[PDB]
């Protein structure tokens, strides 16, 4: 269909309708830095030597009072209030300017500029009631979420985003003070609204995108929509990186505070929750892989829905090692009572059939290095559980009870870093049949191949997944040599920390023959 | 160092040491991860088949 | 001469709505899309954005008010200056105000 | 105690009937008669019951079977929502549901019994709570009360109290 000969309404409302699209795509910006410089820089203006109180607020203060005042009124349902999520929007871009500005790019003395623009940044803002207005806006609404709460939280974020220990007193001193019951409710109550992906909603994700066309080519409201498997992929994420930034810094107050409450008449686990939504999600990526297992190829949707996966599992692995960072007795005897091993086995055995059958593609190597990278976490997690360890314990005889339950994953690990580190230095060796120095190398890939199968010593299997690992068209390069036998910055880094950790497991815990064999292997 | 690589290709390199099998053995440590034959003809032993 | 099938496809086989963004599209980009159409198409488009951007809040740079926004802008800052106010009427109304006039384009 | 897989278990009945409460143990011969009975050892100090007849074994436990598909080309413990697999001691037979059944609401009836190889999809039962006080995805105790759906017949596994003295049906 021509765009001639069209009536010219519709013409005219495709154009609004583009031109809209074309219209903003970056706007004015500052404008919020403008608009907070301006309120706060002359709080008082002609004051005529006449000061009835102590110190009349400012505008900005005010505007935070009516806020407070507005969430403190006592309702059964929050109203929208888009005005107030415009302000809770310009306040944290004016907040997180410097967050988001931030070789060698930066020296020491623009580095400590930028930290105390950031400091200014937020001094302008917490010396009100901010802290006070966002704990009253989280306790108003008490299961419901929108994007009222997730401005909040965002909010939140950016005012502790470099620790802001004053922020975290000034928190405490409130909570301690008014010990009301509803904040945790409603974190709770967030915490259960949270999602992970299904199975039978992926094969609805199979469905609808076979249709050839709907509407003009795909429908234009199931294409932007997209829909999803992971319905609010951000809020979850938002909601524990606040959880972590209130116990970014060492402050065992609320590493406590969190555990159980004193003043406030009901106790509710945070960390149980936490370790409940970490069951889920093991489950959920377990059910994942066992239903991919029958095919040897992913889909580009399937990687980002596991990179979007690993990425709240790393949020999630992040907070936890927030919280276990401090010595912290309480909170490592309950995850030494809690189910953290029923998840962790299941996250082992995952790991390590993942990283079996994900080795082949070479086209996937960017998600098997978050998975490596995830690993990571999870094992600086570990090594952070055992801080204060006795020689005897319990935690220590935990961890061996995990071993053992989870034996066949860890040899298998351990069995394929024996072997990729024992190839690089056969590589070296002498390899007189391979013949071959080149730039290329170019052991002809196919012709290597009965060449490489014959060793006469330890391992011919593994040169095999490395042949598929080498790039091969002609055979031009097995290029043994070039792309360094493959993630050795990612593997490497996975192998000294899992090193240290059973060096730590073999000096405590003395005279167990089971550990014995985990360490001979 | 030099002077040793003489004797080793010697086939009476053990005359005053008790241990007449010292060849052997450093064949059987070092047969597989250095080549068997390399190993074997730069300390004499011929025909070791 | 040549089979021309880019713009065949482009021309008579895209919608219309595709039709008239692709004939739009990366148009305020300066140097992307080819530089498809005249000039003076695109320099009109481009005067007209300009205009309307002067017209709104927008600098385009590159005391007293004289004009609306600022008046209204002063006037509730030197409000909310002078005295503490007591009714929360007023002060969303004030609020909402400076936020229409400081927003604009929004 | 939650238990786990290589272990010998029985499955039992524990019905208030006739004003009496009566427990029931499925039995099942093996040779001569694939058909499965019931015997109530309420009387258990009275009369001796059946003990060989009634024995049952745990093979394995899979959540999620694409074992199935391969197939058309340690102790671990139970959970609830895997399906189980039966095993019977003395004729080593795997216990399973039969098309052909004894018509009494006849739609809605099928038997259980024994077949002697597990390569059918009859053999698999998946465990559910039968209360609110335990959830999906909670290991399964001793004494705790279970309700058992086959994954083909896709039925209760019902005990028939309709004027019959007792049978037990795929309903
Ligand atoms: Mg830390």
């Amino acid at each position: 269909t021509p765009l001639y000969n069209l009536p010219t309404h519709r013409a005219c409302n495709m154009f609004l309708e583009s031109y809209k699209a074309a219209w903003i795509l970056t706007e004015d910006h500052s404008f919020e830095d403008r608009m907070i410089d301006d309120l706060s820089k002359a709080g008082e203006q002609e004051e005529e030597e006449e000061e009835v109180e102590e110190k009349k607020p400012d505008p900005l203060h005010q505007l935070v009072l009516h806020f407070s005042r507005t969430a403190l009124t006592e309702k059964s349902k929050l109203d929208e209030d888009y005005l107030y999520m415009a302000y809770a929007d310009i306040m944290a871009k004016s907040c997180h300017l410097e967050e988001g500005g931030e070789e060698v790019e930066v020296s020491f003395e623009e580095k400590e500029m930028e930290k105390q623009r950031l400091l200014y940044q937020q001094s302008r803002l917490h010396t009100r009631g901010a802290a006070e207005m966002v704990l009253q806006m989280i306790s108003a609404c008490k299961g419901e979420t929108g994007a009222m709460v997730s401005s909040t939280l965002k909010l939140g974020i950016s005012i502790l985003n470099g620790g802001n220990a004053e922020v975290q007193q000034k928190m405490l001193d409130y909570l301690k003070d008014k010990k009301e019951v509803g904040f945790f409710q409603s974190i709770q109550a967030l915490m259960q609204t949270c999602s992970v992906l299904d199975l039978n909603a992926f094969e609805r994700q199979n469905k609808a995108e076979g249709l050839g066309m709907v509407n003009e080519d795909g429908t234009v409201i199931n294409r932007q929509n997209g829909e999803k498997v992971m319905a609010d992929d951000e809020f979850t994420q938002d909601l524990f990186r606040f959880l972590q930034l209130l116990c970014e810094g060492h402050n065992n107050d609320f590493q406590n505070y969190l555990r159980t409450q004193t003043g406030n008449t009901t106790t509710i686990n945070i960390i149980i929750c936490t370790v409940d939504y970490l069951l889920r999600l093991q489950e959920s990526i377990s059910d994942f892989y066992w239903y991919y297992s029958g095919k040897d190829v992913i889909e580009e949707q399937g990687k980002r829905n596991f990179s979007k996966a690993m990425s709240v599992a790393k949020q999630v692995f992040n907070s936890l090692t927030e919280y276990i960072q401090g010595p912290c007795t309480g909170n490592q005897q309950s995850l030494a009572h809690s189910r953290l091993w029923d998840a962790v086995v299941g996250f082992l055995h995952v790991f390590a059939h993942m990283m079996m059958k994900l080795a082949q593609d070479s086209s996937q190597i960017e998600l098997l290095k978050e998975l490596l990278d995830l690993q990571k976490d999870m094992v600086v997690m570990l090594l952070s559980l055992l801080e204060g360890n006795v020689v005897n314990g319990m935690i220590a005889r935990q961890m061996v009870d995990m071993l053992v339950e989870s034996s066949s994953n860890v040899e298998m690990i351990l069995k394929f870093f024996d072997m990729f580190l024992k190839l690089k230095d056969i590589v070296g060796s002498e390899a007189f049949q391979d013949y071959v120095t080149d730039p290329r190398g170019l052991i002809s890939k196919k012709d290597f191949q009965k060449a490489m199968d014959s060793q006469k010593q330890f391992t011919g299997p593994e040169i095999q997944f490395l042949l598929s690992c080498s790039e091969a068209d002609e055979n031009e390069m097995i290029n043994f040599e070039e792309f360094a036998n493959r993630f050795q910055e990612p593997a490497r880094d996975i192998g000294f920390n899992v090193a240290v950790l059973l060096t730590n497991l073999s000096e405590h815990v003395p005279h167990d023959p089971r550990l014995r064999n985990f360490l001979e292997l | 160092g030099q002077w040793d690589r003489l004797v080793l290709n010697t086939p009476s390199f053990p005359s005053n040491y008790w241990d007449k099998f010292v060849k052997r053995k450093v064949l059987d440590k070092h047969g597989d991860i250095f080549g068997r034959e390399r190993i074997a003809e730069l300390l004499g032993m011929d025909l070791a088949s | 001469s040549a089979a021309e099938t880019a713009r065949r496809t482009r021309e008579f086989r895209s919608p219309p709505q595709e039709q008239i963004n692709m004939l739009l599209h990366f148009k305020d980009e300066a140097d992307e899309e080819d530089c498809p159409l005249p000039e003076d198409i695109r320099q009109d488009l481009q005067d007209f954005h300009q205009d309307l951007l002067a017209h709104c809040g927008i600098q385009l740079e590159g005391k007293k008010p004289q004009s609306l926004q600022e008046l209204v802008s002063h006037m509730v800052v030197r409000w909310a200056q002078e005295d503490y106010v007591q009714s929360p009427e007023l002060v969303r109304a004030m609020f909402s105000l400076l936020h229409r006039q400081y927003d604009g384009l929004g | 105690q939650f238990l786990r897989t290589d272990d010998e278990v029985v499955l039992q009945c524990s019905a208030t009937v006739l004003k009496e409460q009566l427990k029931l143990c499925l039995a099942a011969e093996g040779f001569g008669n694939r058909l499965c009975f019931l015997e109530p050892t309420s009387n258990a100090q009275n009369v001796p019951p059946d003990l060989a007849i009634c024995c049952f074994t745990l093979e394995q436990s899979l959540s999620v079977r694409a074992l199935q598909e391969m197939l058309a080309n340690g102790h671990r413990t139970l959970l609830y929502g895997h399906a189980i697999l039966l095993r019977h001691a003395h004729s080593r037979m795997y216990l399973s549901c039969l098309t052909t059944s004894r018509s009494m609401t006849d739609k809605l009836a099928f038997d259980v019994g024994l077949q002697e190889d597990a390569t059918g999809e009859a053999c698999w039962w998946t465990m559910h709570p039968a209360s609110k006080q335990r959830s999906e995805g909670e290991k399964v105790r001793v004494g705790d009360d279970l309700i058992l759906v086959s994954v083909s017949s896709e039925r209760y596994l019902h005990l028939s109290t309709a004027s019959g003295e007792l049978q037990v049906d795929a309903s």
